[PDB]
């Protein structure tokens, strides 16, 4: 199944007066951002070359939190500001939408512009008619995969079917907390989805040349002081902090090779292992995967290398290491 | 319409940066300032919306001789039963029409990642394995064998800051600030001069541009080194040199693509 | 508390190529450092637990789950296991001349699930910070590249500093690999002094390791180089789907089979 | 009564909380302004709006109008639909059928009353497996006869635990099982 | 799918029926069995009249004597448009089913 590797994704998030409802333990709203928090930081950890843009939605208006930026430090300083916001307002799909639909228009065909609503006030006043933006989000293929909150919306579920995304309801926030993770990884690109070539950049990191003779003294690009060593660009010429970031003046990804290679298992999904709970011949005591006694009457199994796991080792191996230890040799 | 006069007012002084760049372009008279933009209360107002009887009396009674609490205080001003379900109906009406405006993936080749970007006698494999097979039917030699006090020290110096393994200025404030104004600067203008460079755009009037501020880069380039050399004669250390890396490597990109330009012609 | 893990590159064809050149060192030598060294990070506080892995180009086992010379009971069963242990692996070895090169991504993988085991049987109250020692003694194979980076990123997130100490050779792949996830990287140049480095450089740990000087980190070079011929490359050009860097343009990258279209 | 308690609503502010949350439309005789209303209304359910239609139980658009998914999700009922007790039509259908066949008039008026109530709460059933709530607002629909005379099939889904809910916890075991349909089969 | 029927076999346009569609089908073939008029409740607004009409169908064919013809009467031309759509489908199916067309009327007035 194709997947679309890079992805400019907008969290969009309600400002409504219905988030100041205290459904889950903490505030709705704060437990809302406090999660959003960690999807974000899971998000750039689990797909660095795609990048991610923040619209926070209150009292009809819609207004960019941050813009789309590859640093996850930046959107999580702008979610714990946006932990005090006033919370007061109702929202507007049409607007929101709109402001996302303007920023993901000039985005390049190739990557997946997608967005995730985070829907709380049942509500929806906008100055026109959503059906209309239905349209034009099918046309520009701008995938949306509402999540709504205590309501299943009747708008935002054929939004979700007709623009391919999906649409989900809290059931608590555990649930949440699975919603959130789900979405975290790549989608699938489906018929509408199309591949292109995209130009890359890989530079290196530099220092002083040979005991500061010659040295590249520069401060920032995006209070920076001087700085002695860093990353530059093969076309840019400019020093740069942090990687991956985009060129502000090529406009063109720069990005290392690990970066890349943190994709690779989404390419290569683990297929699950069969669990069997009887012992069925497994003379071994200690867990192949940790050395250790299994202590309940569960086992996993490759159809490959044939060796044996525990439920930690196999939870473990298909939740975070995405790969068998044993069956890679 | 002056659209543009009245965009210059509003960012005249709302936003320091950008007004100090356009200026800046400006000061030491690099270009004309055409090209730079040519390239880049609740309450009364959803009255206005709602009521359209509201509107056209407002038209029609704008303040003559009159005061806004005045009308502020008309506002609010069986038969009158069915009037209020009435009311409602048309309102609500009113407010919905107001808003109401009129692939499976296969591959042939995947060893070349498990062997990604990273770059790089049958008797002795035998000979080494007996041998090392040998090795260890002796066990628990600590007690001098591991360590000797001349190694020790040895690594201790080495360890030190002058030994091997361990190799071992924010003197200027002020010019900080003019470094960054500079290389904000560059960057403003680099940005439209790289905009469409990457991009053949094998069109005449796509072209004319790209021409256009490839001038644009000689006439800015050539104040750049003024400013250098007011900065270098100052005391001759710390030497800034990471800025003209970016000139020259934009004119060695200009100027090679010039030649392939007339290469393909 | 801090867990150790001790991941011992013991590829039996180097470390006989070293027993026939009759060099100083010897892999009996090494085995006795790591020893010493694990001794002594559990000679630091009983809280304090380790545990040792050996490379080999098969597979990798653990080497680690009274008094009669006057000795603290808990290590002289730590010397004893882990003896008898590498001597019954380096004895008993098939030969597969087709493999040779040393393992160590599935050695690391079984260290990772290893401390996330321990990590869940350990109370609650008691914060682990993990570690893993690996120590590197042959070159590294090609082919294992993209499943040691999938450890070393599980490792990242998990919060685990590997600790290179790769001796005789520079394996850019393992000096990627801790850079990554912030663990120091030595290439100790003295082998029969091995152990002095272990007792100052890779023993303190992460608590200590910010306040205390040790030797700066080794620039890394985060190379790229297109599939084809295998170089270094600046620009890349990957698609959609692969995500591979690539030479140079073309109709349609190999690896994908994807109906680009021109434009 | 529809006309009071609006009046009653207006002149509180609960009526301009309600049409801050959500749009209100209101039924009248006229047979042109009820389908108007509900042309309106059917738009404010397709768009995010949403909207409120009050209605009386004999009125002939209960009757006629069919609610399906995503329209008439939640079904309020004000009051037990009762007759006025002074139509002398009534009287003689009613002492009539006391007389002849022998039907307490209390047990036609409450039979009356019954199935007017099953026809105007029994729509958003419609067909599809389209998940919807009916909630009555009246301590009498608590009372054994009235939920004998219900209609089985809605009676046995009806379980004492749920029968009298206050105004809050009703609401919360709305909100609850909104949650549960929600999510797919 | 053919549902084998106490009385009869029956065909049915949708795939699958829920247990109280064979219990209205079940005393619906009762009581047409026993001739005599019968009144009886479904929860469902679609769906029973699908089923009604498949049993009466089938019920025709088995014993075409027994019943001259169907007179099913709806509240309003509104809701009888669904009613004669509902009819179409089942009758589609049948058709698909035998092969062939069968002298078999059905109108709204
Ligand atoms: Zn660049
Ligand atoms: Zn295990
Ligand atoms: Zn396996
Ligand atoms: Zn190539
Ligand atoms: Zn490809």
């Amino acid at each position: 199944v194709r997947l679309g590797m890079m992805r400019h994704l907008y969290v969009v998030v309600d400002g409504s007066r219905t988030m100041e409802d205290q459904d889950l333990k903490p505030n709705r709203l704060t437990c809302t951002l406090k999660l959003l928090e960690y999807f974000v930081e899971e998000y750039f950890d689990q797909n660095p070359i795609s990048q991610i843009g923040i619209i926070v939605t209150k009292s009809k208006r819609a207004e960019k939190l941050t813009e789309l930026s590859g640093n996850p430090r930046k959107h999580i300083t702008s979610l714990k500001k946006a932990v005090d916001m006033t919370c007061h307002g109702e929202p507007s799909l049409y607007n929101s939408l709109s402001i996302a639909m303007q920023t993901l228009k000039h985005m390049p065909g190739h990557t997946s512009r997608e967005v995730l609503i985070i829907f709380s006030s049942l509500t929806t006043c906008d100055p026109s008619n959503i059906y209309d933006l239905i349209k034009t989000l099918k046309a520009a293929k701008i995938r949306v995969s509402v999540i709504g909150l205590s309501a299943e919306v009747r708008v935002c579920t054929v939004l979700a079917r007709e623009t391919g995304g999906t649409y989900h309801v809290i059931l608590d926030e555990s649930h949440y907390k699975e919603l959130l993770t789900h979405h975290v990884s790549p989608p699938p690109a489906s018929s509408s989805s199309e591949c292109s070539l995209i130009r890359m950049g890989f530079p290196q990191h530099t220092i002083a040349s040979l005991s500061d003779q010659d040295a590249k003294p520069s401060f920032s690009m995006a209070e920076p002081g001087l700085t002695l060593g860093g990353y530059f660009c093969p076309q840019c010429r400019a020093k740069y902090c942090e990687l991956p970031v985009e060129c502000k003046i090529c406009g063109l990804t720069l990005v290392s090779a690990p970066h890349l290679a943190r994709s690779y298992h989404h390419l290569f999904p683990l297929d699950a292992f069969q669990e069997i709970p009887l012992e069925e011949y497994n003379g071994e005591r200690f867990c192949y995967g940790c050395q250790g006694e299994l202590k309940d009457q569960h086992v996993y199994v490759c159809a490959v290398c044939q060796n044996v796991f525990c439920v930690d080792c196999d939870v473990f191996v298909h939740d975070s290491l995405h790969c068998c230890p044993g069956c890679i040799h | 319409a002056n659209k543009e006069l009245e965009e210059k007012n509003r960012m005249l002084q709302e936003d320091p940066v950008l007004f100090q760049l356009y200026k800046d372009l400006v000061v030491s008279q690099v270009i004309s300032a055409e090209e730079f933009w040519a390239n880049r209360s609740d309450i009364i107002e959803s009255i206005f919306r709602t009521y359209p009887a509201v509107k056209m009396k407002y038209a029609e009674n704008v303040p003559h001789n009159m005061t806004e609490k005045e009308f502020w205080t008309r506002f609010f001003q069986e038969n009158s039963n069915a009037a209020i379900i009435k009311r409602f109906n048309h309102h609500s009406a009113m407010v919905l029409a107001a808003g109401l405006r009129k692939i499976a993936l296969n591959l042939k080749k995947s060893d070349r990642y498990y062997h990604g970007p990273t770059p790089i006698t049958s008797q002795d494999i035998i000979n080494s394995f007996q041998s090392i097979r040998q090795e260890m039917e002796a066990y628990t030699p600590k007690l001098t064998q591991v360590l000797s006090s001349s190694a020790a020290s040895s690594t201790i110096t080495a360890l030190s800051p002058g030994g091997a393994l361990m190799q071992g200025q924010m003197v200027p404030n002020d010019i900080q600030s003019e470094l960054k104004h500079l290389y904000v600067a560059v960057g403003e203008l680099l940005r439209h001069f790289w905009s469409c460079f990457p991009v053949n755009t094998p069109f005449l009037e796509e072209k004319v541009v790209k021409m256009k501020s490839n001038l644009e880069r000689f006439q800015v380039t050539k104040l750049c080194p003024f400013q250098e050399k007011i900065r270098r004669q100052y005391l001759s250390t710390n030497l800034v040199s990471h800025i003209e890396e970016m000139l020259q490597t934009a004119y060695n990109k200009l100027h090679t693509w010039q030649s392939r330009r007339l290469m393909k012609k | 508390l801090n867990l150790l893990v001790i991941v011992v590159d013991a590829n039996p064809i180097w470390w006989g190529k070293q027993a026939l050149k009759e060099s100083q060192f010897t892999l009996s030598k090494c085995i006795d450092a790591v020893m010493v060294l694990g001794n002594s990070h559990l000679f630091m506080n009983r809280s304090n637990k380790l545990a040792v892995i050996a490379s080999h180009i098969q597979e990798s086992r653990f080497l680690y789950p009274g008094s009669k010379d006057g000795k603290y009971e808990l290590l002289t069963s730590a010397n004893e296991v882990i003896v008898e242990e590498i001597k019954d692996l380096m004895t008993k070895s098939d030969i597969k001349g087709q493999h040779t090169e040393t393992l160590l991504a599935g050695s690391l993988a079984k260290a990772l699930c290893y401390i996330h085991r321990m990590n869940k049987e350990v109370k609650d109250n008691q914060e682990m910070k993990s570690r893993i020692l690996v120590i590197k003694a042959a070159e590294d194979s090609a082919l294992q590249y993209m499943n040691f980076m999938n450890v070393i990123f599980a490792a990242q997130k998990q919060n685990i500093l590997i600790d290179a100490c790769v001796l005789d050779s520079d394996s850019g792949l393992l000096q990627q690999a801790c850079d990554i996830t912030g663990g120091l990287y030595l290439k100790v140049p003295q082998m029969p002094s091995l152990l002095q480095y272990l007792l100052w450089v890779f023993l303190p740990d992460q608590d200590q390791r910010s306040q205390l000087i040790l030797p700066p980190p080794v620039h890394v070079d985060y190379r790229a180089a297109c599939f084809c011929h295998r170089n270094l490359i600046e620009i890349g050009y990957v698609c959609s789907v692969c995500l591979s860097i690539f030479c140079n343009f073309s109709p349609i990258c190999t690896t994908c089979e994807t109906a680009f279209k021109i434009s | 009564y529809m006309e009071s308690t609006v009046a009653s609503w207006y002149e509180q502010g609960i009526l301009e909380n309600i049409q801050r949350n959500k749009l209100l439309f209101i039924e009248t005789q006229d047979g042109a302004e009820t389908s108007v209303a509900l042309e309106k209304y059917q738009e404010a359910c397709e768009n995010g709006r949403g909207a409120i239609l009050l209605s009386v139980a004999r009125g002939k658009v209960s009757e006629g109008i069919d609610f399906v998914h995503h329209y008439g999700r939640a079904v309020i009922m004000f009051g037990v639909p009762y007759v006025y007790t002074q139509s002398r039509i009534l009287k003689a259908r009613l002492e009539y059928l006391r007389d002849q066949f022998q039907i307490r008039e209390n047990d036609f008026l409450t039979f009356d009353a019954m199935r007017h109530a099953a026809q105007c709460v029994g729509r958003a059933i419609r067909g599809k497996t389209d998940y919807g709530l009916m909630v009555f607002a009246d301590k009498r629909f608590a009372r054994g006869d009235k939920r004998g005379k219900l209609p089985r099939w809605i009676q046995e889904h009806l379980t004492d635990a749920n029968l009298n809910l206050t105004v809050d916890e009703g609401v919360q075991v709305a909100k609850y099982f909104l949650r549960q349909m929600a999510q797919p089969f | 799918m053919k549902l084998n029927v106490d009385g009869l076999l029956v065909y049915f346009p949708y795939d699958y029926i829920y247990p109280e569609q064979f219990s209205y089908m079940r005393e619906l073939k009762r009581t047409l069995d026993a001739k005599g008029h019968g009144v009886l409740e479904m929860p469902s607004g679609t769906g029973k009249t699908v089923s009604l009409l498949a049993l009466i169908m089938a019920y025709q064919r088995a014993y075409p004597l027994e019943v001259t013809k169907l007179i099913y009467c709806s509240r309003t031309v509104p809701e009888i448009e669904k009613v004669i759509e509902e009819l179409r489908k089942l009758l589609n199916f049948y058709e698909k089913q035998e092969g062939e067309k069968l002298p078999f009327l059905g109108l709204a007035l």
